[PDB]
């Protein structure tokens, strides 16, 4: 039900492999197949990644008002890369 | 043309409520399927609108163009009348999608080139939300 | 009422969700479930203020408000190692780079 991604400065982020599978990159990654390491994505950004999940999880087909999701222009840059890697 | 408002002549008010926090531009789709733009709508607020049954409408940032839904679809039409409910909402982009929207707000298209990122994201920045491109989409899709 | 939130222990961090009206106490057994460490071997804290087994994450300030899925609100956790608590440590995330000159 859970499962860990790894970032490049070694933080350890475990969420919920249905959240983990709106990446097709990371659910083709799970074929310790429940661990995955991203050697290129550092912890500020695969935090974010994460927390995007969350985010997409809760508000893909809902009626209720969706908020912005927020991205702070110091890790725009990164994210960007990371969501383009992670099909996402 | 395929996707075009239906001239019913058909009286039908609405209630456009812009509940997103962009700027909404509202585009009313001709009986040619030319897109027409109407007046912008601030975060937050309303307007009746007198439009028709069988008339098409969609949504869009104003600023950008980024699209926008509308009762959690594409595209809003007028049904027989109670003014109906047009709700507009942020669509969940996708996390791509919305880096892209940030990037482009935080730099002149003229330094995209001048990002220390891969080509191909050069390119994806360069390829702005584009109205009638969305609408040769949506058309082939039928 | 969903709440959304981290859960945070050196370099771990749990995403999950839980309901306000759940107790720290059921909080952590959602963590023993993943981490395989019992309840009255951890430590809950929000901020640097260790949280009550029998108090709700509303009344521990996890509320809709402050607790969402774009931006969860952060749970401290701490271990016991045989006899004594460790002291509560969070590893911060990385620095982003400073701001390319073209983004001003």
């Amino acid at each position: 039900m859970y499962v860990k991604l790894i970032s490049s400065d070694g933080h350890e982020f475990i969420v919920k492999r249905e959240h983990a599978l709106t990446s097709g990159t990371i659910k083709a990654m799970l074929s310790e197949t429940n661990e995955v390491n991203f050697r290129e994505i550092p912890s500020h950004v695969l935090s974010k990644v994460c927390m995007y999940f969350t985010y997409k999880v809760r508000y893909t087909n809902s009626s209720t008002e969706i908020p912005e999701f927020p991205i702070a222009p110091e890790i725009a840059l990164e994210l960007l890369m990371a969501a383009n890697f992670l099909d996402c | 043309p395929v996707l075009r408002s239906v001239n019913s002549r058909e009286p039908s008010q609405v209630i456009f409520c812009n509940r997103s926090p962009r700027v909404v531009l509202p585009v009313w789709l001709n009986f040619d399927g030319e897109p027409q733009p109407y007046p912008t709508l601030p975060p937050g607020t309303g307007r009746r609108i007198h439009s028709y049954r069988g008339h098409l409408w969609l949504f869009r940032d104003a600023g950008t163009h980024d699209g926008l839904l509308v009762n959690q679809t594409e595209l809003f039409v007028p049904s027989l009348n109670q003014p109906i409910f047009a709700n507009i909402t942020l669509p969940v982009y996708t996390l791509k999608e919305r880096c892209l929207q940030v990037v482009r707000s935080l730099v002149k298209p003229e330094n995209y080139r001048r990002l220390d990122i891969v080509r191909s994201l050069y390119e994806d920045l360069e390829d702005h939300p584009n109205v009638q491109k969305d609408l040769e989409r949506l058309t082939q899709e039928r | 009422m969903d709440v959304f939130l981290m859960i945070r222990r050196h370099k771990t961090t749990i995403f999950t969700d839980a309901k306000e009206s759940s107790t720290v106490f059921e909080l952590k057994r959602i963590v023993e479930g993943i981490l395989k460490r019992p309840p009255d071997e951890q430590r809950l804290y929000k901020d640097d203020q260790l949280l009550d087994d029998g108090k709700t994450l509303g009344e521990c300030g996890f509320t809709s408000q402050t607790a969402r899925p774009q931006a969860p609100a952060t749970v401290g956790l701490a271990f016991r190692a045989d006899d004594t608590f460790e002291a509560l440590c969070i590893e911060p995330f990385s620095s982003p780079p400073e701001l390319p000159d073209v983004m001003k």
